[PDB]
């Protein structure tokens, strides 16, 4: 037992790095990369994975919130803040003699009752029409993703990345495509002058359009240089990409967003074109500009700014609402978050404690209390009391039926998320609670680490 | 004296294993050069990378990595009982008992458990229960003891259902190795009837890939497709497509990977094609589809090529993969693993491939007995009554053996934090005056039959383990001198 | 946490202490010797000091 | 002390053609003086020391990672 009461100081260590970044208003920590280079960002997930610390209890962590980044990508924090709850409380109920098992047994228990209780407060933002439901996707990059500073109005580049995901999803209302859908970064000018195409934009290096063709009619690919162009005559293609109008130097790899927006195909040596491999494409002029007016899944935001990290942390937010968007299109069930779920299911857990009583009582109780860990964690980040923060909710919550009062970071006033239009995805909540409860299950199996010679 | 240096530091293997004894143990964290997290509660995985010092430390590394073919599961109650019986014959080495008695008693001793073992073991068949109840109801605990507390409910309903599909007198081991897929859910994992792979390679004609086949046919072929000099290479890859097309072969699957050209022509005809095909997987579908495999386009006839049922692509993980469906022959169910942690993926790897042990040795043939430690207990019992009428000095010699087995249920009371004392009163009237099958109850916390509990334990574990511990601690004690050079 | 706000803020505070008074005629001044290859510069400006001058505080990178 | 103080005070009477003469060493006409700059050197050094600063005010604590 003296083993493990080290390990959890050590990861409630861990999670007092990144207890000040939670929440849309929590703040970064500066993070110094082993090769010398400073990295400042405000995603949570960012700074903690590329951290590495001694220690094995904190490699731990950095393999669960390796999976969230993949899957959420955004208020990662959580994840760790409510793992190390869990631990904080068994420095208590594995001291008064109970089985950590025994304990565990009531985390999974009482997350059912957690998912339950989550369930019964989704709200159904597809119920209206597509003008009202298109929107909200919008407005929901408005307030929860917002994070960094100057991102108080966004929407000049947001909404391009907003708009990008719709026109690629079917009206539907199900779809998933993560291969045409990918961010491109410039530096220089600002972040003011991003554009929605639909093509890609290279780094690599106009003609006016046709009748019948869709225009410049795009094909992927002295005597000799002149031999292959009678060859595009006749297909009559008026710009050709030659990678083995010319360029030089170009990736195969960068030519497949072409090939896959024009229906083209790759040409590996200049006997094999053909005219089958021609493509459309709207428009191409100057770094080229290659756009398509017709209907495809291809769209690609072309991002500027000043510097390498302004345009980083500026894809990683728009990127990571691909997962959230699709929880707000495919996935029919939507909660409000921010204090306002995280509370409300703490309270139905705490009442089930009473009812089986035993040693279930202070089981439910630990999962209750980890749960609270987020809204007194918010309110030290928003400089409110975590005492009084809580004891205001829980007055509301009981006297009102409203569940959607949570806690306020940003000084927005009244506390209902509905009006505020904070929205968080429902298997979202759901995966952070099941993931870290099944990290704890193996922490408190820790017996002794063994590590090979050095 | 030297062999009592030489247990010393064999005694700390099993104390680090302590507490991992019973369903309540813990796991131990190795972490090696390259920074791989193993955690698992089965010691082969332990051992093999625990760093050894004295020689003796291989003796139970090369009994565990062989536990496997013997029994498979259970081996922290098992490999335990090599370093106790050590353990409490130190006063004997002391004194001028040789360890040749010890050897020598030991067989007389295990020659009378394996008696009273085979006469715990109770073969009724007839009326009572049979396939889909002894492999469910019975085998509800019995095939996980240690690991998977609380999605021990998720697989009984699934993971019983795959090692039906198993006939007796085959037993393939082959077909039933596991996959790991990032994401999803423990009981939201889905049966496979065929060979599934992972792609491994991504296509740009990934989304374009056919969704599903009536009447697929898998062809394996070694060939490799790559391109005066420009016309002749792309003719000689072109007539060997064509010649393949001749067979009527919807699925190709290349040991090397393909070209541009090879991935086109397949494309146009809707003719499926994967690359970076492994050498286990080829022999997992000549096993199932029933094909061969052609190094080149000189031998191939059209009745090497085989066929399944249908055939359909899969999407999980925001990856597909490929998966078959209706294979002419197959002896098993694949299961594929799911969950975002690497380790938990892990974790009931170790654990579902020790559950297949089980079914292995109950077509077999189908017995049980009381679990949770109370086998030794009245193997114990009745040895403190023979020992005192065999050969003279073997009373205490044995009489040491039957205490050596009380570790059993004073590391159950550790876990659960019991009390070792008060255990061994109770079961020593349980296994006296309440005749045998009286056990220990984990649940309510207290002693009660293992019959009405639903929990037993196939005897066969406790017959290979008292085997495997046999020239595991004869070897300590055929051993006094150890000699490294430099 | 307690060295953490102090190391920090320092930092400028250490070598920028001469160029405070860089603008007007009675600007403090900074000499840079290099250890070797016979190398020097005068300035009242931080500019070339700071990127001159190697410094492992984390805060002299912003 | 007396030098800001006399020019605190100046500004106070609403005259902000004052300042500090580091010559005579007293209070002295900044437009008679020769002194004069540009109003967009005002913006450019008060709006960035404000916005680049806040690097340091939101983080207390800085952790290096070690060497690869």
């Amino acid at each position: 037992l003296e083993a493990k009461k080290s390990h959890i100081l050590a990861a409630r260590s861990v999670a007092s790095i990144i207890k000040t970044s939670l929440g849309p208003r929590g703040l970064d920590k500066i993070l110094i990369s082993p090769d010398g280079e400073i990295t400042i960002t405000n995603d949570g997930a960012t700074i903690l994975s590329q951290m590495e610390l001694d220690n094995e209890i904190a490699k731990l962590l950095v393999q669960l919130s390796k999976s969230q980044d993949d899957e959420i990508g955004d208020g990662t924090t959580g994840v760790v803040v409510l793992a190390s709850a869990l631990l904080d409380q068994a420095l208590e109920l594995i001291q008064k003699g109970i089985h950590p098992i025994k304990i565990a047994n009531g985390f999974d228990e009482a997350a059912k009752l957690a998912i339950s209780k989550l369930e019964e407060t989704c709200d159904d933002i597809s119920a209206s029409n597509d003008e009202l439901f298109r929107d909200f996707l919008l407005r929901a990059a408005k307030t929860s993703l917002g994070s960094k500073i100057v991102s108080k109005d966004h929407d000049r580049f947001a909404e391009m990345a907003v708009e990008a995901v719709i026109n690629v999803m079917d009206k539907d209302r199900k779809d998933v495509d993560f291969d045409l859908i990918k961010m491109q970064g410039r530096v220089g000018g600002s972040i003011s002058d991003s554009k929605l195409i639909n093509g890609v934009i290279l780094d690599k290096d106009c003609v006016l359009p046709k009748e019948g063709s869709d225009g410049v009619k795009l094909a992927i690919l002295q005597d000799k240089f002149k031999e292959m162009i009678d060859d595009v005559k006749k297909a009559g293609a008026d710009v050709v990409i030659c990678q083995w109008p010319a360029v030089r130097w170009v990736g195969g790899q960068e030519l497949e967003h072409i090939a896959i927006s024009t229906n083209g195909r790759i040409v590996p040596r200049f006997q094999d074109l053909s005219k089958d491999k021609l493509g459309t494409c709207s428009r191409i002029y100057e770094m080229l500009i290659i756009e398509q007016s017709k209907e495809t899944k291809t769209v690609t935001c072309f991002v500027r700014g000043s510097n390498k990290m302004i345009v980083d942390e500026a894809e990683r937010a728009l990127h990571d609402s691909l997962c959230v968007v699709r929880n707000l299109v495919k996935d029919s069930r939507v909660v409000y978050g921010g204090g306002a779920a995280e509370v409300t299911m703490s309270l139905a857990v705490s009442e089930e404690a009473d009812k089986q009583r035993g040693i279930d009582q202070y089981a439910f109780r630990g999962f209750a209390q980890a749960l609270d860990t987020i809204p007194m964690t918010l309110a030290e980040n928003s400089g409110l009391d975590p005492i009084g923060t809580l004891s205001t909710l829980k007055s509301k919550q009981l006297k009102e039926k409203i569940s959607n009062i949570g806690v306020d970071c940003l000084g927005y006033g009244s506390n209902d998320m509905k009006e505020l239009f904070v929205v968080d995805p429902f298997i979202g909540k759901k995966q952070q609670i099941l993931l870290a409860t099944q990290l704890c299950r193996m922490i408190l199996k820790i017996d002794n680490v063994i590590i090979s010679g050095k | 004296g030297q062999i009592i240096s030489n247990i010393n530091a064999c005694v700390a293997v099993q104390e680090a294993l302590k507490p991992t004894l019973g369903p309540l143990g813990s796991d131990i964290l190795i972490v090696t050069s390259n920074q791989k997290t193993t955690i698992s509660n089965d010691g082969a995985t332990i051992l093999k990378l625990l760093d050894v010092v004295h020689p003796a430390a291989k003796t139970l590394v090369d009994i565990s990595r062989a536990q496997d073919a013997e029994v498979g599961d259970g081996t922290t109650s098992v490999t335990i009982l090599a370093g106790e019986l050590m353990k409490e014959a130190k006063p004997f080495l002391e004194e001028g008992i040789s360890s040749h008695l010890i050897m020598k008693g030991y067989r007389k001793a295990v020659s009378l458990a394996v008696e009273k073992i085979n006469e715990l073991a109770v073969d009724i068949t007839s009326e009572k229960s049979s396939g889909r109840e002894l492999l469910e109801r019975c085998a509800r605990t019995a095939m996980s003891s240690k690991l998977i507390h609380n999605n021990a409910d998720f697989f009984v309903k699934m993971c019983v259902d795959a090692v039906l599909s198993l006939d007796r007198n085959d037993l393939d081991d082959k077909l039933i190795g596991i996959k790991k897929i990032p994401g999803g859910a423990m009981e939201e994992s889905l049966f496979i009837n065929g060979v599934a792979f992972k792609k491994t390679f991504s296509y740009a004609g990934f989304e374009q890939q056919p969704k599903k086949f009536n009447n697929p046919k898998i062809l394996s072929l070694n060939v490799e497709l790559e391109l005066a000099i420009v016309d002749a290479e792309w003719q000689l890859i072109f007539e060997k497509l064509r010649q393949v097309e001749e067979t009527g072969a919807n699925i190709v699957l290349s040991k090397l990977p393909i070209g541009d050209l090879a991935t086109q022509f397949f494309a146009d005809r809707n003719i499926f094609c994967a690359g970076r095909v492994s050498a286990d997987d080829m022999n997992r579908v000549i096993q199932a589809v029933g094909g061969s495999i052609q190094s080149t386009t000189s031998d191939i006839k059209p009745e090497h090529l085989g066929t399944c049922a249908l055939f359909e692509e899969m999407q999980i993980g925001s990856e597909r993969y490929n998966l078959f469906q209706g294979c002419p022959q197959a002896k098993t169910c694949t299961l594929l693993l799911r969950g975002g942690a690497e380790q938990v993926i892990a974790e009931v790897e170790r654990s579902l491939h020790d559950a297949i042990m089980i079914v292995k040795r109950a077509l077999q043939n189908k017995l049980i007995v009381a679990g949770g430690g109370a086998t030794e207990m009245e193997v114990s019992k009745c040895l403190r009554d023979y020992s005192k009428t065999i050969a003279g000095k073997q009373q205490m010699i044995i009489n040491a053996f039957a205490k050596a087995l009380e570790v059993i249920p004073r590391q159950l009371c550790e876990n659960a934090g019991f009390d070792a004392i008060e255990i061994l009163n109770k079961l020593r009237l349980a296994h006296s005056k309440g005749e045998k099958w009286y056990g220990v109850v984990f649940e309510t916390e207290n002693i009660g039959d293992n019959f009405a509990k639903f929990v037993w334990e196939p005897a066969l574990v406790k017959i290979n383990a008292l085997n495997s511990a046999t020239e595991a601690t004869n070897l300590i004690l055929s051993v006094d001198e150890t000699i490294t050079n430099k | 946490a307690e060295n953490a706000r102090l190391s920090a803020f320092v930092g400028a505070i250490a070598v920028g202490d001469l160029v405070k008074s860089t603008l007007g005629p009675k600007g403090m001044d900074k000499l840079l010797q290099s250890a070797s290859s016979n190398t020097c510069m005068v300035t009242n400006d931080g500019a070339t000091i700071l990127k001159s001058i190697p410094l492992d505080n984390p805060a002299a990178k912003v | 002390s007396e030098l800001v103080s006399k020019l605190r005070s100046s500004i106070y009477n609403g005259i902000s053609t004052s300042g500090l003469d580091l010559n005579n060493g007293t209070i002295a006409d900044m437009r008679q003086l020769g002194i004069v700059e540009s109003y967009k050197l005002k913006r450019a050094v008060v709006s960035s020391a404000s916005e680049a600063a806040e690097v340091l005010l939101r983080v207390d604590n800085i952790i290096r990672a070690r060497p690869r």
